[PDB]
């Protein structure tokens, strides 16, 4: 479970992310589509070429959802309600894929945050991403 | 793939008593019921809202027969699973867009179905032989993904 | 999450297991060791031979915890608090292995409950074993 | 796992810029901190109660350098991962009793360390190549388990 130390670590790092939320989200998606090609099976309607404005736009939306999660780190289930249902009953993304995006989000963060990506912040962030994914796959069945 | 002659004789002997029609519908039906998100590919099948709807659905039974029929074809060519499933692998990726994870879920459901149908015949060592087969088939179907 | 029907299916299925709970517990363990050899790394001190008095003994303990979980299905976390601490702080079994044992338990029940292992019961039991695994992994980090 | 000529080259080019001593300590230390249950194999390393205790632990560093020195040897022969790691695979199973899943956790932690270390140099294509390598090493190391 996210402890107070976890919550402050995530808040501080995301605070550093700041206005780069969108671009980091787009970068994470490109790293995911490249490193784990199977995740592409969920975006057959996307222009997935290098530099795609469609991937960029989506990256911003995924970024905004996470900023919102951080802002409601105390009650994520009620803040991520609509999205959980979306993924559970409309998108139906196999749960295994959330681990892949989370890994790619961590790598992107590590590549951009040299000062704040300490072992402890790394632990908090990983825990946070697992919780977000838990909230998003909570209504699958 | 990597099966000891004893394991190969095992898988073979048991499969010869399998009616792919019955077990096919059973396996695909249970997949859709136990792991509901797998229904994302079968909206055209109609009502899959309840276990009874899924199990009695004609298209579900039909697709089950086909899938298990292809699986059965893989068992006749255990020396070349990748070669045998090459076409199907490209097809599931490029045309159907099926996340390979699904093949793994179906493999596990099938093992449960063989256990349920055969009872004591499905011994722990026979199951281990089938776990390798099911994993090998899933890997052969996921090999052309890109 | 566990719906009333789920709770009802679990109880019906498990009640039919009855006095055979110990034996099924041992069979699932044996099927696990054979199908997934990597699980044996946590039992280096065990006699893993077929018919081992030690596997029979451990199977009974696992079966008892499950029978207890079924009895307090509505309050599993509190009911399994101590077992959760044990795994989290002493045993430290990687989370992935819980899915392997759950699968084998399900295969064991299928092989022993022809009439009871219906698609609906199958789904309920899978959800039940998933909740149990989640409870036992709640305190890892 | 299969590495294409570009992937293999991306992997070794960058590895040449890596300080195995430093990276070994970072990776193994962050492993024990991020996934606490891994500490079960290192109870004799001393205090590992906190991130700073883990990171500054000389035994952790000495061990990180050793696992990465072997990893480094495997990278020199990307086409022979299984053979190169066959003996260590038996060791980790028979003598050490280490769950192969830990090899995968360390793999992903390593990729994070390389990203943190190299920054923008750790591009998406370079990461994709490392992900294949890291999965290949874990598979080679788990290959002799029985
Ligand atoms: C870290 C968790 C994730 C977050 C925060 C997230 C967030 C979002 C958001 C904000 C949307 C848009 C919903 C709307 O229109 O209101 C969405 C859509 C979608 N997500 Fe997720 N998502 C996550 C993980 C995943 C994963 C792992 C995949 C699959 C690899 C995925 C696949 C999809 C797909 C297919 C769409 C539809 C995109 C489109 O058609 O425009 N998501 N997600
Ligand atoms: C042992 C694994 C499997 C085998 C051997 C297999 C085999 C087949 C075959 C032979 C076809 C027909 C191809 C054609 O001629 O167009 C097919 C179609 C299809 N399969 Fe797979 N399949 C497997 C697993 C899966 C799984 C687990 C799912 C997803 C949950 C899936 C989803 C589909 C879909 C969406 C179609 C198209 C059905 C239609 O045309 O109405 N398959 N599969
Ligand atoms: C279905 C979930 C599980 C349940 C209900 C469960 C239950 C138990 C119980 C009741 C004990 C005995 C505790 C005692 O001695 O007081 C125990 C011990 C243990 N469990 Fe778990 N466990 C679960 C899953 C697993 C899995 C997946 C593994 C690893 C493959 C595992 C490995 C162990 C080990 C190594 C011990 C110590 C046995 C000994 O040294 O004698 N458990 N577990
Ligand atoms: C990239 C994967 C890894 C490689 C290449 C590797 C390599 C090695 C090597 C070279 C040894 C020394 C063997 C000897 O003394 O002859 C060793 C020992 C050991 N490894 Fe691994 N290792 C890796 C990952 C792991 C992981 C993930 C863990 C567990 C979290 C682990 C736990 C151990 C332990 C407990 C020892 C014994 C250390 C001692 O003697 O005190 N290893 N490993």
């Amino acid at each position: 479970v996210l402890s107070p130390a976890d919550k402050t670590n995530v808040k501080a790092a995301w605070g550093k992310v700041g206005a780069h939320a969108g671009e980091y989200g787009a970068e994470a998606l490109e790293r995911m589509f490249l490193s784990f090609p199977t995740t592409k099976t969920y975006f057959p309607h996307f222009d997935l070429s290098h530099g795609s404005a469609q991937v960029k736009g989506h990256g911003k939306k995924v970024a905004d959802a996470l900023t919102n999660a951080v802002a409601h780190v105390d009650d994520m289930p009620n803040a991520l309600s609509a999205l959980s249902d979306l993924h559970a009953h409309k998108l139906r993304v196999d749960p295994v894929n959330f681990k892949l995006l989370s890994h790619c989000l961590l790598v992107t963060l590590a590549a951009h945050l040299p000062a704040e990506f300490t072992p402890a912040v790394h632990a908090s962030l990983d825990k946070f991403l697992a919780s977000v994914s838990t909230v998003l796959t909570s209504k699958y069945r | 793939v990597h099966l000891t002659p004893v394991e190969k004789s095992a898988v073979t002997a048991l499969w010869g008593k399998v009616n792919v029609d019955e077990v096919g519908g059973e396996a695909l039906g249970r997949l859709l019921v136990v792991y509901p998100w797998t229904q994302r590919f079968f909206e055209s099948f109609g009502d899959l809202s309840t276990p009874d709807a899924v199990m009695g659905n004609p298209k579900v039974k039909a697709h089950g027969k086909k899938v298990l029929g292809a699986f059965s074809d893989g068992l006749a060519h255990l020396d070349n699973l990748k070669g045998t499933f090459a076409t199907l692998s490209e097809l599931h990726c490029d045309k159907l867009h099926v996340d390979p994870e699904n093949f793994r879920l179906l493999g596990n459901v099938l093992v449960c179905v063989l256990a349920h149908h055969f009872g004591k015949e499905f011994t722990p060592p026979v199951q281990a032989a089938y776990q390798k087969v099911v994993a090998g088939v899933a890997n052969a179907l996921a090999h052309k993904y890109h």
